[PDB]
RNA sequence: AUUAAGAGGGACGGCCGGGGGCAUUCGUAUUGCGCCGCUAGAGGUGAAAUUCUUGGACCGGCGCAAGACGGACCAGAGCGAAAGCAUUUGCCAAGAAUGUUUUCAUUAAUCAAGAACGAACCGACCGGCGAUGCGGCGGCGUUAUUCCCAUGACCCGCCGGGCAGCUUCCG
């Protein structure tokens, strides 16, 4: 977008040298107002540019320079949701997306510790990145919240969740009946 | 507010108003002589034509209506009038 | 301030302060008035017939120069119309619209502005028969309306 | 279409835009316009051919959006669906 | 044939760029008996004088 | 047309100011370059009253065929040829 | 020249398929999951049972003369997520490390336009 | 009786709009079915368990059928009395505003009763400044160009009626 221009235009400079580490060519198209990112032939590692096309499409979501490098680690991915859809009145989008991020971004802190993945919210879509088994439990949650049905019930959920595998007796039993019920 | 005085309006100031907000209504539209060629008979239009003007003498067809001012046909001469 | 649209127009004629013929106008009052008999012997309705006069022949306003309108002169001669103008315009959108609604049964808007059409034709029939136009019995029906007009 | 003792015989069989180049050409601020067309060839073929194109901003332009209105949409439209019929 | 062919255009060209700074000087400008000449160079758009156009 | 196709291909290329012939394993072949509002251009008739008109003339109508027409046809007839094999044999036999 | 072929590597959260056709994609030369190389449920998604299947094929393709490969890199796609699994990574770098030589790359991942 | 209201009604002019009705058409996704290739599993979870599989499940390819839906473009933009309205094309009727030196001449406003439709701080508080959507007027320059179809795109000034902001003034 075009707010996100002026952001990108300072710290162009540092992504190409991130890139350049792994032979990596990218350029940030003005004009067109475009980000691009294509390989060269002195890289090496073929997997390298589907994790350097992630990066572009973070920072176009405003996310942060210093998270957004962080996926270039193997050991971390990103999934972007797209919850625009979920809704066709805009009213409704607006109320259950505060409801996301909660009192004092209470509830939007309180998922990003027990999922330990960075989640940030922006315009129709939701940026986490983190563990595997992390990010599957954001789009569990987040989509549900669309869904009509109150965020503090899946947090909640996952603190017993949390508290029953640290006890390493009954893993193999059903936690059916200790999860909550309405 | 700068400071106008009701009375005695500016020239610029109330052709630029609009028709009906003046200090006495007029109107913006005119007559005109148009002279067609193939002959030079003289014909009076009105300018803010809504039908098809032909010429008396050879039936030509002058100007075509639109949303506002008529459109001339090309090679006519026009002539504000009074 | 439209009957039923809430917007304000503003968009309508401004007559000059002047009522004197230009002095360009060489045509007489006589001959403008034969004119106007040739016009409505076409069968154009007298709003019709302004304009004609107004676009080619410069006559401005007929009234500043025969001294009559254009309705009173049409009448003198006996070209009178049988209905009034803004009154037989209206019942002729009337059936147009009747004659659509019965082809599409479901046009809810139709029906919707089947109803405001036949309000300003209730009311203008009012007026008219206040000014003895027409007689006091006539009515305005929807199977009379199409051989009305 | 037919074999030849170890050499495959193909023919043209349809045509595609890549993913990628698809979603870089819609931006934000313009309109697009699409057509499609049924036309048959003069051996015979039959084709179907979509066609899309973009608003451009001129280079003095300050006003931010470039949205074409209807009646130039279906004008465009129009001139597309005849180019394509009369070039096949 | 080059020759030729260049002298014939560049002897083209000026009587149209010729005519067209004579046709810049004389838009507009209405001369005496005040006769206004209509002509495709102002804003306005204007009928062609064509017969298709008439007919239209 | 001519100087550009003896430098890229070495082949032998007469330019005429109609038309350009073209040597080509061991086949002549004489390229037309048309103009597609040229027809138009010669349809135009200024009148003495003051009109300009559109009016078909000879020179106009011949254009027309050659660039126009005639190639119509002689695509159209060669797909004909395709679907029927004695066309060719017919016509030639024909003319003979 | 090189014999190329075309890797299809399905990534999901649950398991991961790697299946390797013809540039036609439509004869099948070698398809070996992540269930067939760990005896256990828990780790049918993990990066090592990924790296065990990319071996497998990899050397079969080797015996065929298949020398090049392109890569079709595919998710769950529809409702569900569009992030490539753990397994996807390892595969795709043991591939690699077999000498098995990498043409394209593209995702082929199912991407609804209408919501359901 | 006169005028023809910055009262109202009607006609006329070119445009404009996810407004309404009838037909028509395209697009992926998903699901099911048919055939070809391959062979032990596929699915789901926190871990599992219901289920599907050697009469071939899942995966890869080709085609067929059905039910929804109309992304991105999509804006605090537009339209409609409100509820509401988004693929393409054809047809039917309607409407707002603008333009008008056209026509009638007080025909008007608000309203219990009655009728049509109906998802699932405060007050008509004079103004100003920027944008934005439509119509019109005027203009130094660029950019295309008109067999039919078509006469525009951009910049600047100005007039109205709208969707909204930031501000002031009065009770
Ligand atoms: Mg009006
Ligand atoms: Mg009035
Ligand atoms: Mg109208
Ligand atoms: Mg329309
Ligand atoms: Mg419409
Ligand atoms: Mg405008
Ligand atoms: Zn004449």
């Amino acid at each position: 977008p075009k707010y996100r221009e002026a952001y990108l235009k300072e710290c162009w400079p540092l992504v190409q040298k991130a890139l350049n580490e792994h032979h990596v060519n990218a350029t940030l198209d003005l004009i067109e107002g475009s980000m691009t990112v294509c390989t060269t032939k002195k890289t090496f590692d073929p997997y390298i540019i589907i994790r350097a096309r992630d990066l572009i499409k973070l920072l176009a979501r405003s996310v942060s320079f210093e998270q957004a490098v962080r996926i270039l680690q193997d050991d971390v991915a990103c999934d972007i949701i797209k919850i625009g859809s979920l809704v066709r009145n805009k009213e409704r989008f607006v109320k259950r997306r505060q409801r996301l991020i909660g009192p004092k971004g209470s509830t939007l802190k309180a998922l990003e510790l027990l999922t330990n993945c960075y989640i940030m919210v922006q315009g129709n879509t939701v940026s986490a990145i983190g563990p595997f088994s992390g990010l599957k439990e954001v789009r569990k949650v987040v989509l549900d919240t669309m869904k009509n049905i109150h965020p503090i019930y899946n947090i909640k959920s996952l603190m017993i969740k949390r508290e029953l595998a640290k006890d390493s007796e009954l893993r193999s039993q059903s936690w059916e009946r200790f999860l909550p019920q309405f | 507010p700068l400071a106008k005085d009701l009375l005695h309006p500016s020239p610029e100031e109330e052709k630029r108003k609009h028709k009906k907000k003046r200090l006495v209504q007029s109107p913006n539209s005119y007559f005109m002589d148009v002279k067609c060629p193939g002959c030079y008979k003289i014909t009076t239009v009105f300018s803010h034509a809504q039908t098809v003007v032909l010429c008396v003498g050879c039936s030509t067809v002058l100007c075509q209506p639109t949303g506002g001012k008529a459109r001339l046909t090309e090679g006519c001469s026009f002539r504000r009038k009074q | 301030g439209r009957m039923h649209a809430p917007g304000k127009g503003l968009s309508q004629s401004a007559l000059p302060y002047r009522r004197s013929v230009p002095t360009w106008l060489k045509l007489t009052s006589d001959d403008v008035k034969e004119q106007i008999y040739k016009l409505a012997k076409k069968g154009l309705t007298p709003s019709q017939i302004g304009v004609i006069l107004r676009d080619s022949h410069g006559v401005a306003q007929v009234r500043f120069v025969t001294g009559n309108k254009i309705l009173r002169i049409l009448k003198s001669k006996g070209l009178a119309p049988d209905l009034p103008e803004d009154l037989y315009h209206l019942i002729k959108k009337a059936v147009a619209v009747r004659k659509h609604l019965e082809r599409n049964r479901k046009d809810k808007d139709a029906k919707f502005r089947l109803i405001l059409i036949e309000s300003r034709i209730h009311r203008l029939a009012r007026y008219y028969k206040t000014k003895r136009v027409l007689p006091p019995n006539w009515k305005y029906e929807s199977s009379t309306a199409s051989a009305l007009v | 279409e037919d074999v030849q003792g170890k050499n495959c015989l193909t023919n043209f069989h349809g045509m595609d835009l890549t993913r990628d180049k698809m979603c870089s050409m819609v931006k934000k601020w313009q309109t697009m316009i699409e057509a499609h067309v049924d036309v048959k060839t003069t051996d015979g073929y039959l084709l179907r051919l979509f066609c899309v194109g973009f608003t451009k901003k001129r280079n003095n332009q300050i006003r931010k959006t470039s949205y074409a209105q209807h009646q130039q949409v279906r004008q465009i439209r129009k001139k597309m669906m005849e180019i394509m019929t009369r070039e096949v | 044939l080059r020759v030729e062919v260049d002298t014939f255009m560049e002897a083209y060209d000026q009587k149209i760029a010729e005519e067209e700074a004579k046709a810049k000087e004389e838009e507009g400008v209405p001369d005496e008996e005040g006769w206004v000449k209509v002509t495709r160079r102002g804003r306005r758009p204007v009928l062609p004088r064509t017969e298709a156009a008439s007919l239209r | 047309l001519a100087e550009l196709l003896t430098q890229q291909h070495g082949l032998q290329c007469r330019a005429t100011a109609t038309h350009t012939d073209v040597l080509k394993d061991g086949f002549v072949f004489r390229i037309r370059v048309a103009y597609q509002r040229e027809p138009q251009i010669l349809k135009e008739v200024q009148s003495p009253e003051g009109m300009i008109s559109l009016r078909d003339t000879a020179a106009s109508l011949r254009l027309e065929r050659d660039t126009r027409q005639l190639p119509l046809l002689t695509s159209a007839l060669h797909g004909l040829q395709q679907q029927h094999p004695a066309f060719s044999g017919v016509a030639r036999l024909a003319k003979r | 020249e090189n014999v190329f072929g075309v890797c299809h590597i399905f990534a999901s959260f649950n398991d991961t398929f790697v299946h390797v056709t013809d540039l036609s994609g439509k004869e099948t030369i070698c398809r070996v999951t992540g269930g067939m190389k760990v005896k256990a449920d828990r780790d049918e998604s993990s990066p090592y049972a990924a790296m065990l299947a990319a071996q497998d094929v990899a050397q079969r393709c080797k015996e065929l003369g298949i020398t090049a490969l392109h890569i079709k890199l595919r998710a769950t796609g529809g409702n569900r997520t569009k992030t490539p699994g753990p397994g996807a990574q390892s595969a795709l770098r043991a591939l690699a490390r077999s000498g098995m030589k990498i043409g394209r790359i593209e995702d082929v991942t199912p991407i609804p336009s209408d919501s359901t």
